[PDB]
RNA sequence: GAGGUGAAAUUCUUGGAUUUAUUGAAGACUAACUACUGCGAAAGCAUUUGCCAAGGACGUUUUCAUUAAUCAAGAACGUAGGGAUCGGGUGGUGUUUUUUUAAU
């Protein structure tokens, strides 16, 4: 509701299509109109736009995946490795958030994607190549490993991104 | 995107066109300068081939379209089309008034192989289809009745009918040859011991050669104008 | 019959909330006693014959 | 056998090129009325159509045939009873209902599609309780009605179907019969206000009833469809059988 | 008057699997995958090799006559990932480009009710 | 994949090139019975009608998975697909029944969260029919309104009363019915209505649903009574012509 | 846990707020009323 | 073609591997609900329903009358204050509730 009066100028007049915010179930409902909509894939893309942003990435992050239509965004969780009860899923979300949100804040400067995190599962969106590479380095540190190993790992990222 | 190839020296692309749907058929008159083609939704159209670009549409239809025949001979005033169907039906078309003549729905599978051809306006027209009835009518230019049936059991692809008044039929890789006006078959091919059947028959010098295009990468040559007046 | 319903529910509904009322404020007995009435229950006719049947 | 027993047709052995032994023996068992015709999936059979009828089963015009192919062209069938109480049962005043069989349903079918109509529109539309449970329990849906039911019957006496419905487990139901009986007579008129509001091809009319006794202000309505049917509404409540236990 | 199809469009890992059957589940049609197309074996997981491997289902499930598909994502289930990789928007943003129309998108990726 | 991976044994082994077998296929079309509306629910492939394994007995045995929304026309559930079991094959249309009936995952997904406590019940029960159906309902504590505490827990030995009266009611739901009836009453989702009228008593609960009813035992064909849950037919001459 | 507190003082403020505006605030239809 | 990885490779696969659908069997586990919440002497304990006993807190104008605690040996099992919440009880008086079926 914050954020309704930017989300859909890029889905009506920049990219054509029409909106409904339905009340009934709480959700949103996206039409393609046939007299004067272009671009067969539109619906899809603004779809997948609203998605990002129910998911949890912010609006200008959901417009980056608008625009720019080549980026994809992955979803996996803390519970498919190591098993991590509760005090060290404690332990896990905040080796990776660092402090401040700062070792986040590096990931997503380093491997040029974007990520967020709820309480046990975690999105990044990006491109192809550079999820894999921040999906890698997350479940490194969230295997456990010295954020100065992680840095460095991601200063070797950075060198393979240049 | 539908291409024109001008065979001559000029090999260039003459007329390029955006049709609508994805097409599978497509049949030229047996003369020249009418070609048409019919997607898979309802639409057939039809391109005079010189000056190449749509003399008509022919939205008309159901579903997506089987095989479909033109009726031509040279300096006419009638000019139809035959206009087969996936779901079992034959609308045809004339192309000098842009009106369905006869609704015709009679059929249960793919109406694959449809021919037309006068006897003395008399023009009685042979529908085939995956199923195995070939359902031949008289088809007035006012209006039409039906006549025999005369049930082949095949799975008839290309009936080309009205040989030298006999017809023909392919679908097991087994060309057979039936009488009209009564029902025999007197001349029938050699069935191979492969499963793959006839996708197309060709006529070569006015309905006296055959080609055979299979579902195996062949193509044989039959010669009816021979076997014929010899069987098998 | 929608003058008799209308009529008939007018003066039914006026009947029963004046009898619920009564039967949840029924305070006095002539003798020191207080009835316990039970939550929400609509007559003392209905309490009355629930404590013959329940012999 | 009583689930085949008057099925028009009787297909046969199937048809080829190389005609089989069975079916040589199906033609010259037929002959002048055998046939070969496609079906509608496609397969062709060897079969015999039967003109069907009200005033007999076909097995009657079935062994007539051949008996008097096979054993003689004189030999007489004889039979009466049939013909005398198959038709007893009222012949339907329907399109083409003598040539019809006996153990056909289409009226009753008919009817109950009427009443599918009418219970869309008496669903989708909003009550101040709204329908629980809409359930027929007339003689025409369980396919005992002496004549069977042609649209705009009025005279007989099994026309009017009778249909329950019972609506949401409230608790605000009054509490003695004649009360609670007239606010089933209030959600009657809601509900007819409504029809004749928004659906006027319906009809509709309230009736007294008298079969359950000692209280005349039990009224149901008849809606008058305009495929030809009528139905008579009654409304069942929770309360009702617990009022009766506590008289 | 459009006929529907049913996408089953598997978001699996190294792999990606795209094959529309009729809505049964029998006949199933065009059965691609992810390392049919591409030529590197590190990649049959691409979001571009589903790409094409969705338009070569397009293609053929338009000549065979379907017109909308009924899709349904899965991933690859069990004690595993449990939600869709880029594959399944890759190849969901291919077949819902080309020409194709689609109908109510789901999650058929099996939960286990805590298996071993 | 490509011409520089491998060999790997396997290809060796040819290939047995084409068959093309949508030349050989064959359209059906589904209709559904008429206690919904809009009966045709698509086309389904199946092979053609020949002899020796033939099309209508290799048919009559699958499920097509419509949604309810498709059938209804109405988006108010666009959840709770239904499973039909196509029956009885007569003349080109696939006359079929109901087999079941399932939430698509994503709207329990979005129902449940945390600070609420969720109820599940199931119950085996016959209906007056031979069918026995395990047959389920989900129910989630309501927020109370002017409450306070984030919790709104059940206390245990309510979740026992809940789920008493809920599989007493909805036991007496299936046992008064038919399958026919129950189909006809579980799609304008009165049940739910019903448990939350028949169980506000106790608890406020919120959103009530059933989300399952699973086909464990079917009684025998009775081809007439499938016939009759759709409407009348004879299949009759076609002209001969030869 | 300071996040709870605030959250249930905002309740609580809400709740309170509801409670002052609440204090400070056809036949057929009749017939049909109490349902 | 499937698998598998940073790439591979091994393996499986035209006697149809992967995938799809309809089932059937087998054992183990109890996704989300799950919290700074519940229980048990401790380790530990999460599907439903029933049985078998036990236990804790509360309630109490009920009884007994010091029966208590502490541990070798042995034994069984393995400084003051405030807010919120869970279980029980008392009082208040609004909505949920409802009314002669029981319950509370």
């Amino acid at each position: 509701r914050n954020s309704w009066t930017k989300i859909y100028p890029p889905l009506v007049e920049h990219l054509k299509l029409q909106v409904r915010m339905n009340l009934k179930t709480k959700s949103v409902e996206l039409r393609t109109n046939p007299k004067f909509t272009t671009d067969p894939g539109a619906l899809q893309k603004g779809a997948d736009f609203i998605k990002a942003f129910t998911l949890g990435f912010d609006l200008d992050d959901s417009i980056a995946l608008l625009r720019l239509d080549d980026l994809y965004i992955e979803t996996f969780e803390v519970k498919d490795v190591k098993t991590l009860t509760g005090d060290h899923l404690s332990r896990a979300i905040g080796r990776i958030a660092g402090k401040d949100g700062k070792t986040k804040f590096a990931i997503e400067n380093a491997t040029r994607t974007r990520i967020v995190l709820a309480d046990s599962k975690i999105h990044i969106l990006g491109g192809f190549t550079h999820i894999r590479m921040a999906r890698e380095s997350v479940v490194s540190l969230i295997l456990g490993s010295p954020p100065g190993k992680v840095y460095g790992n991601l200063r070797t990222v950075a060198s393979r991104l240049k | 995107q539908l291409l024109k190839i001008f065979h001559l020296k000029t090999g260039k692309v003459v007329r390029s066109m955006k049709i609508s749907s994805p097409s599978y058929i497509l049949d030229a008159d047996s003369t020249s300068t009418l070609l048409a083609v019919g997607g898979t939704d309802g639409s057939i159209i039809v391109v005079d081939i010189e000056n190449g670009y749509i003399t008509h549409s022919f939205k008309g239809h159901g579903g997506t379209i089987s095989s479909l025949k033109f009726y031509g001979q040279l300096n006419s005033k009638i000019w139809l089309l035959a206009s087969g169907d996936t779901n079992g039906m034959v609308k045809v078309w004339d192309l000098v008034k842009r009106k369905c003549l006869h609704t015709l729905q009679e059929h249960t599978s793919a109406v694959r192989g449809l021919d037309i051809i006068e006897v003395p306006p008399s023009l009685n027209l042979l529908s085939g289809g995956r199923d195995d009835i070939i359902n031949l009518w008289d088809f007035n230019m006012k209006k039409k009745c039906k006549l025999l049936k005369t049930l082949p059991v095949n799975q008839q692809v290309e009936s080309c009918g009205f040989l030298k008044i006999i017809y023909t039929a392919g679908g097991d890789a087994i060309f057979q040859l039936i009488d009209s006006e009564s029902g025999s078959v007197l001349k029938r091919t050699n069935k191979p011991i492969e499963e793959l059947f006839i996708i197309g028959v060709l006529p070569i010098l006015s309905n006296s050669q055959m080609f055979l295009v299979l579902s195996d990468q062949t193509l044989q040559l039959i010669n009816v104008e021979e076997d014929l007046k010899n069987t098998i | 019959l929608k003058e008799d319903i209308h009529t008939h529910m007018a003066i039914f509904e006026q009947r029963e909330a004046q009898a619920q009322e009564d039967v949840q404020s029924s305070i006095v007995d002539e003798d020191g006693f207080t009835l316990v009435v039970g939550k929400n229950t609509k007559s003392l006719n209905s309490i009355r014959k629930k404590i013959l049947n329940k012999n | 056998n009583p689930s085949e027993c008057d099925k028009l047709v009787t297909k046969g052995p199937a048809h080829s090129e190389t005609m089989s032994t069975e079916a040589a023996v199906f033609k010259n068992f037929w002959g002048i009325k055998s046939s070969l015709r496609r079906f509608k999936d496609g397969s062709i059979t060897h079969c015999c159509v039967w003109s069907t009828s009200s005033s007999e089963p076909i097995i009657s015009s079935i062994v007539n045939f051949a008996l008097q192919k096979h054993v003689s062209k004189k030999a007489q069938i004889s039979n009466e009873t049939i013909k005398k109480f198959h038709n007893f049962l009222p012949l339907p005043n329907l399109p083409s209902s003598a040539k019809t069989s006996v153990l056909n349903l289409s009226s009753f079918f008919n009817l109950k599609k009427s009443f599918d109509d009418l219970y869309k529109i008496i669903f989708q539309m909003k009550l101040p309780l709204s329908v629980k449970s809409i359930l027929p329990v007339g003689s025409a849906f369980r396919y005992t009605s002496l004549c069977q039911p042609v649209p705009f019957a009025y005279s007989d006496p099994d026309f009017f179907q009778d249909v329950i419905l019972e609506f949401e487990t409230s608790p605000k139901w009054p509490d003695e019969i004649t009360s609670l009986e007239k606010a089933k007579t209030a959600f009657l008129l809601k509900i007819q206000e409504e029809l004749s509001a928004n659906s006027s091809t319906y009809r509709s009319f309230f009736s007294r009833d008298e079969s359950i006794p000692y209280n005349l202000e039990i009224v149901t309505l008849n809606i008058l469809t305009p495929e030809g049917y009528g139905f008579k509404f009654r409304v069942l409540t929770e309360r009702d059988e617990i009022l009766y236990l506590r008289a | 008057s459009q006929v529907f199809g049913v996408a089953r469009i598997y978001a699996s890992f190294n792999d990606t699997f795209v094959h529309v059957t009729d809505l049964s589940g029998k006949e199933t049609i065009a059965r691609v995958t992810g390392g049919m197309k591409v030529k590197a074996d590190r990649d049959e997981s691409s979001p571009y090799a589903a790409m094409l491997a969705a338009q070569d289902v397009a293609a053929k499930c338009k000549e065979v006559g379907i017109t909308a598909v009924h899709v349904k994502i899965r991933a690859t289930g069990g004690t595993r990932t449990k939600t869709p990789g880029p594959g399944g928007q890759a190849a969901l943003r291919a077949l819902a480009r080309s020409g194709l129309r689609i109908g109510r998108i789901e999650d058929v990726t099996p939960v286990p009710s805590d298996s071993t | 994949v490509g011409k520089n991976k491998r060999l790997s044994k396997g290809k060796k082994g040819q290939k047995k090139r084409v068959v093309d077998p949508f030349t050989r296929k064959e359209w059906f079309d589904i209709k559904a019975p008429s206690t919904f509306e809009n009966r045709n629910v698509g086309k389904t492939l199946v092979n053609k009608s020949t002899g020796l394994k033939s099309a209508s007995d290799a048919l009559k045995g699958r499920v097509v998975e419509v949604c309810l929304a498709d059938l209804q026309g109405s988006e108010d559930h666009s959840f709770r697909k239904i499973k039909l079991r196509v029956d009885e094959v007569q003349g080109k249309n696939l006359l079929t029944n109901f087999h079941g009936m399932d939430f698509t995952t994503d709207k329990l997904r979005s129902m449940v969260r945390k600070w609420q406590t969720l109820i599940e019940a199931n119950v085996t029960v016959k209906t007056s029919d031979d069918y026995v159906l395990r047959i389920f309902a989900i129910a989630f504590t309501r927020k109370q309104a002017n409450q306070v505490k984030r919790h709104s827990y059940a206390q245990s030995s309510h979740i026992r009363a809940i789920r008493k009266v809920i599989s007493e009611i909805l036991t007496k739901e299936v046992q008064g019915s038919t399958l026919a009836q129950l189909t006809s009453k579980l799609i304008p989702e009165v049940i739910n209505k019903e448990i939350e009228n028949a169980t506000k008593d106790i608890f406020p609960l919120q959103n009530i649903h059933v989300r399952k009813v699973k086909l464990l035992k079917q009684p025998k064909f009775d081809v007439g009574a499938l016939m009759a849950l759709h409407g009348e037919g004879s299949g009759e001459e076609k002209g001969k012509k030869v | 846990t300071q996040n709870v507190i605030d959250e249930r003082k905002l309740r609580v403020q809400k709740q309170l707020d509801k409670e002052k505006n609440i204090r400070k605030r056809d036949v057929i239809e009749e017939a049909l009323s109490r349902f």
